[PDB]
């Protein structure tokens, strides 16, 4: 007898089935995707900018830094003890 | 020919395997092979229609 019409309907298998909700999510997210981000932090700008390239980019941690840094407060307060002697 | 027919319909049937919800299209599918092969053995189990009047 005469087939039933079910194989020539289709309507619901975009919410049928879980990659349909990947999916709408990466039409969004690639279509609009840039090829590579935007930065690795570079602001500090004042003749520091280049402090931060060298010392506090994702490029290295090393103590370079923390020696620069330090060395500040020794010059603050080392000035300061002839000014207390 | 028939085999054309009957092709299509077993393919379709093996299709209807690659779709759910379509739990019973393949039965009426089934019923229309099987009617199909019932004219073909209605046709070849025939008397014809006159009467043997040569010898009979």
């Amino acid at each position: 007898v005469s087939t039933l019409i079910p194989p020539k309907v289709v309507s619901s298998k975009n919410i049928g089935s879980a990659p349909n909700a990947k999916r709408i999510a990466n039409v969004v997210h690639f279509y609009k995707s840039l090829p590579q981000g935007p930065a690795p932090a570079i602001k500090a700008n004042t003749r520091l900018a280049r402090y931060k390239a060298k010392y506090f980019d994702g490029d290295n941690a090393s103590g370079k830094p923390l020696w620069h840094f330090a060395l500040g407060i020794i010059a603050f307060g080392y000035s300061m003890e002839y000014y207390f002697h | 020919a028939k085999s054309a027919a009957n092709k299509l319909d077993w393919a379709k049937v093996i299709s209807s395997l690659r779709i759910t919800g379509s739990t019973a299209t393949q039965l009426s599918s089934f019923k229309k092979r099987n009617d199909e092969a019932r004219r073909q053995l209605l046709e070849l189990q025939s008397q014809p229609t006159e009467v043997d009047f040569s010898h009979y």
